[PDB]
């Protein structure tokens, strides 16, 4: 069967940029690849056939080359909508088979992230639990920190963390940072916040609430 | 119109086995082959197999376990995918995809994603995320909604039925507990809000249930 | 009679379509196969019908074969009969 290699993994680019990914096959196939465009959480989406074929729909921006064994699928100048997984697959030989995919980063400039903290709704203490939200929102590098303190002294335990992909909106990242203690836990505190620490600042990003 | 509707999700105990089914609509020849992709999170996609339904034959990846049969309903139009005997390895998102017989796959349908745990269905708990009385706005205010306690996987979680989508985020689910809880993020001027309504929708396709919750201030 | 040999041009179209249809069923399955699209497939019924048979594409299979055999006698005799009617009306 037909292997399709697709390196380098991911391609870093600034805005604006033209970017090229490749695939190779293990042996001559004509012209019978296709590839395919797959953002976060969507299904993927035909952009170029039969190695340089335009479809309809697909920004002009999209164009693809090569015959043979080797190919090439190109974006003049890229911007953030571009960001996703971008797959080839041949169709010269059975059975069908598909690379293994090349990831688009692009490098934008720095952001701080916007913080926003949140106190436990009132539906969800009247079940015994307490949620305290914190968003890090939109901001770029991906590297950044979040601390917990319950009255001034660092908190631990009951916090999960979670980080979206590079966002195909603006090429920034997000992060929550989810606090749950029992009601009762939570009835015996009094101030929670929330510290973020990133790139963008020698001093950390602080927000907070009273339960009062 | 959509042209390939398949399912949101399926639940299966390990060991049994499910019947997956993608509904076609639009243009239909005989040169059409229907085809079925799994694909893994965070990994790629695997071609599974594909069928004729004009014809009733059915072709499989032969560097794979066989874990599928296919069959097609050339009345409804519709194909199905059974997967039997299945494990965790079988956990996964199965595309179904349509090709004019030549060579590429014109259309995908939006995936079914697939469980194979022992844990029961669980319909998640919608609480909304308003901000405290001593936050400060700007020009834009964030608002949210907390989901969590729902399984199995996937729930869609959309803003005013669909009509927001700008600043919106939604960030992936963590497990604990055989629970997944997860939380989603919109971002609106801060004068249209409350005076414009901010409702979040979530749907939970495991549990046939969809719930809405509207972002008010605080008391 | 002679335009009614030009049946044969009617009966080779529909082994033609029926063959590239034929071809693809009977190939896709085949590890290696090439024969496996319907436009190409479709080339690659006359190429073999008119007996040029290039090398581009070819069956692997055993049906595919068998289809191919049809197809090459339908065009053997088919073009047969054109060229003895052209052959005689002059
Ligand atoms: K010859
Ligand atoms: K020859
Ligand atoms: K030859
Ligand atoms: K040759
Ligand atoms: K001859």
């Amino acid at each position: 069967d037909i292997l399709l290699t697709q390196s380098p993994a991911i391609l870093s680019v600034s805005p604006g940029e033209r970017v090229s990914f490749s695939c190779r096959a293990s042996q001559s196939i004509g012209t019978d690849i296709h590839w395919y465009q797959q953002r976060t959480n969507g299904s993927p989406r035909l952009l170029i056939k039969y190695a340089s074929e335009s479809i309809s729909g697909i920004p002009s921006r999209f164009s693809g080359s090569g015959s043979g064994t080797d190919f090439t699928l190109s974006i003049n100048s890229v911007e953030s909508e571009d960001i996703a997984n971008y797959y080839c697959q041949q169709s010269n030989r059975w059975p069908f088979t598909f690379g293994s995919g090349t990831k688009l980063e692009i490098k934008r400039a720095d952001a701080a992230p916007t913080v926003s903290i949140f106190p436990p709704s009132s539906e969800q203490l009247t079940s015994g639990g307490a949620s305290v939200v914190c968003f890090l929102n939109n901001f770029y590098p991906k590297d950044i920190n979040v601390k917990w303190k319950i009255d001034g002294s660092e908190r631990q335990n009951g916090v999960l963390n979670s980080w979206t992909d590079q966002d195909s909106k603006d090429s920034t990242y997000s992060m929550s940072s989810t606090l749950t203690l029992t009601k009762d836990e939570y009835e015996r505190h009094n101030s929670y916040t929330c510290e973020a620490t990133h790139k963008t600042s020698t001093s950390p990003i602080v927000k907070s609430f009273n339960r009062n | 119109q959509v042209q390939l509707q398949q399912p949101g999700a399926e639940l299966v105990k390990p060991g049994a086995s499910v019947k997956l089914s993608c509904k076609a609509s639009g243009y239909t020849f005989t040169s059409d082959w229907i085809h079925w992709v799994k694909q893994r999170p965070g990994h790629g996609l695997e071609w599974i197999g594909e069928i004729i339904p004009s014809y009733g034959r059915a072709n499989y990846n032969e560097k794979i376990q066989k874990k599928a049969t296919l069959t097609a309903d050339k009345s409804s139009s519709t194909a199905f995918m059974q997967l039997s005997s299945l494990t965790s390895e079988d956990s996964a998102v199965y595309y179904c995809a349509r090709e004019r017989g030549d060579g590429y796959f014109a259309v995908w349908g939006a995936g079914t994603t697939v469980t194979v745990s022992s844990a029961k269905t669980t319909p998640p708990s919608v609480y909304p995320l308003a901000p405290g009385s001593a936050a400060q706005t700007n020009s834009m205010v964030t608002l949210g909604c907390l989901v969590k306690g729902y399984f199995p996987e996937p729930v869609t979680v959309t803003w005013n039925s669909g009509s927001l989508s700008s600043g919106v985020h939604t960030f992936p689910a963590v497990l604990q507990s055989d629970l997944y809880t997860l939380s989603s993020s919109v971002t609106v001027p801060s004068s249209s809000w409350p005076s414009e309504t901010v409702t979040c929708n979530v749907a939970h396709p495991a549990s046939s249930t969809k719930v809405d919750k509207k972002i008010v201030p605080r008391d | 009679q002679w335009r009614a040999a030009g049946a044969a041009t009617v009966l080779l179209v529909i082994v033609l379509l029926a063959g590239s249809y034929l071809a693809v069923l009977a190939e896709r399955g085949a590890p290696g196969a090439q024969l496996i699209t319907y436009p190409r497939a479709l080339w690659w019924s006359v190429e073999t019908a008119t007996t040029v048979g290039y090398g581009d594409l070819y069956p692997v299979t055993l049906w595919g074969r068998c289809v191919a055999v049809v197809v090459m006698v339908a065009g053997i005799t088919s073009f047969g009969l054109v060229t003895a009617a052209l052959a005689t009306w002059f």
